[PDB]
């Protein structure tokens, strides 16, 4: 058994339709694995010396 | 449009546009704010006209969601209110034009052909842009109702 | 726009030399009035014979309303 | 098939036929001599 | 796309095959599909195989159809052609014009 | 019914033969006669 | 334009001689051929709006093609697609029954890339209609029948690529 | 008329009259009473106008009085503000029809022929229904000049 | 054709004079009515097949003419009849924006009563077609506009007859 | 040919959408400039014949052109450039009023430069007069739209070279 | 009719009948008495056919019968059955004509503008000339049937 | 260029999908034909310069084209028709083996027809060589090869017709 | 493909084909159904190696997800998952083509001008497709994969 009622409910329209290269089909996907964020590393330059904690080899 | 029109035939007639069609220019110029107002209605509106005319259609005749019918099916119904979207795109198109030149050469020229071959009968799609013209007509004023629902006529009277 | 009843036989003086198909050269025609000067000027250059012509479209002596 | 038939059967016994009728049409001597 | 108006003036023949050319040509339908899309030369260059079923012949015609156009547009260039004693001559009153 | 195929089937090769030298070197003929 | 017919007694009027061993051969086979091929053009006529019903539905159909910005979109350009499958479907009944492409390069061939590079026809979309025309009419005539107005067909397809 | 050219346009495309030309009909309907108020004013200075213009067309051009001109002699001259009263008569008409259709079709083509066949100069004439539209522009007020001046203006395009 | 400006601008023009009073009571009557004419010919052009469809249902289905034998049984005989309806429709519609029946006594009726002579068409069937379109018209547009549409299709009655 | 109003339907309709805000200013932009483009080409049309005299005799006349050798010596040829620069102010008086240079390219230079080229009119000389043609009609017009007719007096030139 | 179709054929290119065509009038003439023999037996099972059409359509598409169709009470599947008559009628006499044209001449073209003025579904009128078809092949021998399937698939192509 | 493979893959790149079933059938085809392909390649690179001396010799020898007066009198005439006919046969020979004509239009049919007609050089002739081409070919090669080879040739007939 | 590529080399060389690229189109036809099979099983699993990879890529660089990087953001993410998406579907056009050409024509010409106008970093990218050939070699049996990621070998020869 098919119904009507429903798909009339559930109509979009055609140019709100996700077609092939749209970025927003990856949308949940991107979703589904929510990437880890860095904690944001305080730094400040002036605490940095220039001579010794440049890599010597 | 009517711009259109009037420089094809004086093209035709190769000669320029005289005052008595520049004067029906600059009146169509004019006269523009209403077509303008109810265009940006029926773009407002253009989804609730849409789904209530195609659940009226639907229940009026249910021959087209019956078995056996051409819309039998979940994407042939949703096709069908496709269709009825491309209708009504096309009507706010001759709103804000002001003419039925953007209906006719859009999607009227070869429709009884087409829906020939596909099956669909052209009566019901006549019937479904006359429920978009009364969904309509009941959503908008009464002299705006009138202005959109002359357009509309003309849909359906080029389908039937 | 304006026209004419007319009602004429044209015959082919080229047929007998281009060996062509063969036409009823008396015709019932209506034939607009801007056209009619050149029309039967064409008939009478080809040697036709207009043997009935009316002003059956509008009315004799009409200063404007023409076209 | 018919006219097939038809044309294998001409086409065989042409040079008889072309024969019986330059026999038939020229007389003095041999119309056959220089056959091309 | 069809014009029954002039359908029916052919059908019971007031008008004949001559005036159906001529009419149908200079109807806006022909003028959408064949005069709209081109230049006037091109134009013209379409309307006599479409009228006389040939192209043009020579230079002086190309010259004489162009002025033609030129002064009165797509129904001067129509019934130029059609009022012609070579059109009369080739498809007299009734018969369709074919490619010649 | 496997006979429809005329197109779609084996084609079948014509005897196509080459062109020879034709009577325009009639003259050179007989000069390569006498030349033997 | 020509047929088998023609194109054997061209050759051999070419040739200057008569139909020896191998145009009777020919002749022959497309005598042979001709009823059943007169039988699969009835079947074709009888029938010719559903195979391009059916190879717009397979092929060209729910596309971008269909779709806003697609060439299929309005419906004066979807009645002209139509159109245009109808000439190839009775062209390639016209050569099939022909036993000759000539009829194909004469009033087929001799526009076609044309017309279709100055309007902007998707050549891949319209040899996919055509492959669906084949594979329909295979279907709804024969294997046999569907290979004779198949080969005619991929004849169209090798004109169209 | 515009209503006749709106008629003619409708059935040369072999159908009714669209939804813009019918609004463009009402626009005409509504506007004609303006257009009927520039015919009475037009008509009741019918006299001065064509006066005046008269008497600025000589002093323009005195050649037309001097011997060598056309109008030469009071039966002459009074031809020629014949011709200039006809012809503002025209413009008039034209202003109550909507369109330039009526000066047309009375008396605006073959107009070439005829001065023509009279020897009288073109531009002189068509100097002369100038004047009469400058006389009629600063008779009118400014709504009513810039309506008629556009039918004035074509009178002086197809008589130049 | 001749509408009504025109119409009396020429009656005018007969007589070499400008338009006066006896003429512009007339204009004024016109521009009076023209907006009314507007209304009822866009009524008219969005009803104008189901007053085709219930004028041949009152006036034509079930008679001797839909009989076979009579003067509307096959089929293009029929939307020859139709296409005859909704033309007189049409150019009553024209005749009644218009103002005057210039166009409909001029192209319609230039021999469209020596062609149902010699076709054979009932005249009296077809204005009683007329007359139940002139009723469905009248029940559908209102009064004043429907006898305005009346005195239109009684003209059309009156060249038919 | 396609004016302001059906560019940008047909640009709304490539992409299949509906009109927003963004398209409808377009629009209210050219019912703006109606008014302006009416008026332009009311004067235009009345004064048509005199734009074309003063820019022959501005840009053309006592020029190599006019002399024995020249190509527009002969009356035919001189008659012939009149018609052209008649052609290309009332085409550009089209494309003002439409607000859209598509009549320009789909009616006037679509094969016009292969024409001149093949007739050996000077593409230079046909583009100095339409120059002047641009700088009389802006002295006469006025600036605000002068500079709307020169835009498509310039696209005319761009397709001549 | 195939011999009016090669008197008009022959007439339009101007010359005698050939040969191929003579043969063809010898084949007609030959399968006259086959397709005679068809059309008095599609005569002689007339009614069967009506019948049995008639409320197999009505069983597989009730809409009609319902309300909202067209089909209401007796007379109006009175005049349906009339009409599968005179269909059935018209396929007899393309059988014993041997061409579809008296089907064009009496009633197959203007049946789309026909329905549409009448309300009735074309697709609808196809189907029922569908089972018409299959019901005429179950009752008459299908190898022999293949003829009169021949112009019954015409006829529900042309309606369809 | 492109070959079947690279058709099929630009048809799905332009779809902007991957391969479907459709896709992998056609490649699939394409690999069972391939191998014919291969042979037919390496017997015709074999022979590419006899098929065109037996072609030349079966069609243009002894004829109009080499008698004095034609087109192929000279020895520089007849060096650039043999250097034409190698042409068409290896670009044949490379449609063969990409399974696909886009090749013959890219490099070959592209101005061909307009360089023949600015050179003089009948056209009709060298369909008639080709027609030899296909003969000496399909003599050589086998049938299906034959056939290929007759459709690429046939193909580049009617870019030349 | 390899195809277009030996006939671009034959038509350079202006010569017919050499017997070793008859040997390789030989080869590679007899061969293309192990690739046929590694597209399908490709297209088949199509999300999953994106899934894994892209997760692996937000492990190994976390600082293309920080805030101030290049895919920072819930649309960016699905940006940079789309952009993997299309480099193994490229990655199947070059196993079934058996040459990397249509991958350099799509998307590996002006990729690095590409890349730099959107300021993204060139070889994260080329770590992902690194991290989705790893997926793929887990996914596929030994000798398919082996041969299938010499086509994502050029591609991080190419961008790295
Ligand atoms: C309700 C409207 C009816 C219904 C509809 C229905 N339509 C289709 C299929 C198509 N219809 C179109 C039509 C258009 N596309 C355009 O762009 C325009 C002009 C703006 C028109 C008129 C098209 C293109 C299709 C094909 C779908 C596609 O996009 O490829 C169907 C499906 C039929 C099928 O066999 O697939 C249906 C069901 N059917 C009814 O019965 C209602 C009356
Ligand atoms: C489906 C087939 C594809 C499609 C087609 C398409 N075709 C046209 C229009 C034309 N087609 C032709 C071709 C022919 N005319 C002939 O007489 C013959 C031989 C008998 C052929 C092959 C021509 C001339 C036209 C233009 C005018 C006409 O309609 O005949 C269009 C319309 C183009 C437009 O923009 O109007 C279309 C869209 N398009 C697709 O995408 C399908 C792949
Ligand atoms: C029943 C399954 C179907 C159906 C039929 C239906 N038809 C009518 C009415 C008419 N049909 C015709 C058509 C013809 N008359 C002819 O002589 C011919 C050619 C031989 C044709 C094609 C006509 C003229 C009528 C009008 C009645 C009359 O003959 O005078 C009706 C009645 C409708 C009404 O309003 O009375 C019906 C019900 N309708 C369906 O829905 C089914 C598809
Ligand atoms: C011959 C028995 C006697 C006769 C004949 C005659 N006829 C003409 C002139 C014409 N006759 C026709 C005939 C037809 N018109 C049609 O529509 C058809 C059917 C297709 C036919 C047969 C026509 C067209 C002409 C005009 C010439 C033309 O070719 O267009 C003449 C010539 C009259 C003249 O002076 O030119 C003659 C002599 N008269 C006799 O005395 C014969 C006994
Ligand atoms: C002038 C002396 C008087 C007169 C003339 C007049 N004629 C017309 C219109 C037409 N006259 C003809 C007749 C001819 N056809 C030909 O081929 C020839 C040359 C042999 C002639 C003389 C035709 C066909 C017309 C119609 C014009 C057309 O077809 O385009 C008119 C105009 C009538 C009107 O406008 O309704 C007039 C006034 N009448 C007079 O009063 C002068 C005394
Ligand atoms: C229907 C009301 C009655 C009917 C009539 C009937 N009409 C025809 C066919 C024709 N109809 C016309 C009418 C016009 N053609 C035009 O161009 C115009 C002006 C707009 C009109 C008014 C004509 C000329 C015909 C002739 C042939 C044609 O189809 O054009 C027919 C068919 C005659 C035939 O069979 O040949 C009939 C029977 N008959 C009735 O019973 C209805 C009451
Ligand atoms: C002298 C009888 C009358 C007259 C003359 C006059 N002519 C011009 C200017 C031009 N006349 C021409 C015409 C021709 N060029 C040709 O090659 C031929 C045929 C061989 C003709 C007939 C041209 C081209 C010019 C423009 C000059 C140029 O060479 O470019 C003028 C000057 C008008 C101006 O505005 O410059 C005059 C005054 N004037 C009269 O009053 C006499 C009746
Ligand atoms: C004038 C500015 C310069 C110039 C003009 C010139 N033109 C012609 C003749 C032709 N002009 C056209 C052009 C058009 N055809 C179209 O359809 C359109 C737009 C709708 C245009 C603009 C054509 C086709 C011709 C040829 C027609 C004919 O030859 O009659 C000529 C005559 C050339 C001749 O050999 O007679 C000339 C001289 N040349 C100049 O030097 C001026 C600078
Ligand atoms: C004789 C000294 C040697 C010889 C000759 C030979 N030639 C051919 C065939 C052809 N030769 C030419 C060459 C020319 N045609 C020209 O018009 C000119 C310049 C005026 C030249 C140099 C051509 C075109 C042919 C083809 C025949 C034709 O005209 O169509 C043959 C025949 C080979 C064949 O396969 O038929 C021969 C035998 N061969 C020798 O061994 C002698 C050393
Ligand atoms: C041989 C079948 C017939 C024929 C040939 C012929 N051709 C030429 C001269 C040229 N042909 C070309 C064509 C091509 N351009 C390309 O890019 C390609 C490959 C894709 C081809 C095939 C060209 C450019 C020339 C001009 C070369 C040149 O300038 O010499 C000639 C020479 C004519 C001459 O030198 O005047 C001939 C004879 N003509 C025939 O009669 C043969 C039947």
């Amino acid at each position: 058994q098919i119904v009507w009622q429903n798909e009339v409910r559930r109509f979009i329209p055609q140019e709100k339709k996700l077609t092939a290269g749209n970025p927003m089909n990856f949308l949940g996907m991107a979703r589904s694995i929510n990437p880890a964020a860095n904690t944001i590393p305080k730094v400040s330059a002036q605490n940095i010396n220039i001579e010794a904690s440049v890599p010597r080899r | 449009s009517i711009v259109t029109k009037s420089i094809v035939n004086a093209d035709a007639e190769a000669r320029y546009l005289s005052p008595g069609e520049l004067d029906r220019i600059k009146a169509f110029v004019t006269g523009g704010a209403a077509r303008l107002r109810i265009a940006e209605t029926l773009t407002g509106s253009r989804e609730t006209i849409v789904k209530q005319a195609g659940d009226r259609l639907f229940q009026k005749r249910p021959d087209i969601v019956s078995p056996g019918g051409n819309a039998y099916g979940e994407e042939m119904t949703a096709t069908c209110l496709r269709d009825m979207d491309y209708y009504l795109r096309l009507v706010t198109y001759g709103v804000v034009s002001g003419d039925v030149t953007p209906i006719e050469e859009i999607g009227l020229v070869g429709v009884r052909e087409m829906y020939r071959s596909l099956g669909t009968p052209i009566e019901a799609v006549a019937q479904s842009v006359r429920e978009m013209k009364e969904v309509a007509s009941g959503l908008m004023s009464s002299d705006d109702a009138a202005e959109a629902s002359a357009y509309f006529d003309f849909v359906i009277g080029k389908m039937s | 726009m304006r026209m004419f009843r007319i009602t004429a036989c044209v015959p082919s003086q080229t047929r007998i030399r281009t060996q062509r198909e063969l036409q009823n050269t008396y015709f019932t025609k209506l034939v607009p009035y801007d056209n009619w000067f050149r029309e039967q000027q064409r008939i009478m250059k080809m040697g036709g014979k207009i043997v009935k012509v009316e002003l059956a479209t509008g009315r004799p002596g009409t200063n404007a309303g023409l076209a | 098939a018919l006219r097939l038939e038809i044309a294998e059967t001409l086409t065989q016994n042409a040079d008889l036929i072309v024969s019986r009728a330059a026999n038939r049409i020229f007389t003095g001597g041999s119309p056959l001599s220089y056959l091309e | 796309q069809s014009i029954s108006y002039l359908e029916s003036q052919v059908r019971n023949g007031d008008i004949s095959m001559k005036e159906f050319v001529r009419r149908l040509a200079k109807s806006p339908l022909y003028r959408k599909q064949f005069f709209e899309p081109f230049i006037n030369s091109r134009a013209l260059e379409l309307a006599f195989r479409h009228i006389l079923g040939r192209g043009p012949s020579s230079r002086e015609e190309v010259q004489k159809y162009f002025s033609i156009v030129s002064s009165g547009g797509l129904p001067a260039l129509v019934d130029a052609l059609v009022d012609s004693q070579e059109y009369a001559d080739y498809f007299g009153e009734e018969t369709v014009p074919y490619l010649r | 019914p496997s006979q429809v195929a005329f197109a779609s089937g084996d084609p079948i090769p014509q005897n196509v033969a080459r062109r020879t030298p034709g009577p325009s070197l009639n003259r050179f003929k007989e000069m390569a006669r006498q030349v033997k | 334009m020509q047929d088998a017919i023609t194109a054997v007694i061209n050759s051999a009027d070419v040739q200057g001689k008569y139909l020896d061993g191998a145009a009777m051969d020919k002749l022959k086979s497309y005598f042979a051929s001709g009823e059943l091929r007169v039988r699969a053009a009835s079947v074709i006529s009888a029938n010719a709006a559903t195979i391009v019903k059916e190879a717009v539905a397979k092929s060209l159909l729910y596309s971008d093609v269909t779709r806003p910005g697609g060439n299929m979109y309005t419906t004066r350009r979807y009645a002209a697609c139509i159109r245009d499958l109808d000439y190839y479907l009775r062209y390639a009944t016209y050569a099939m029954l022909a036993g000759d492409a000539s009829i194909l390069d004469e009033r087929v061939l001799n526009g076609l890339k044309e017309t279709y590079n100055s309007l902007g026809v998707p050549i891949s979309s319209t040899v996919q209609a055509i492959q669906a025309i084949k594979e329909v009419t295979a279907s709804l005539v024969g294997a046999d029948a569907g290979k004779e107005m198949g080969v005619y067909l991929d004849y169209i397809c090798s004109g169209l690529s």
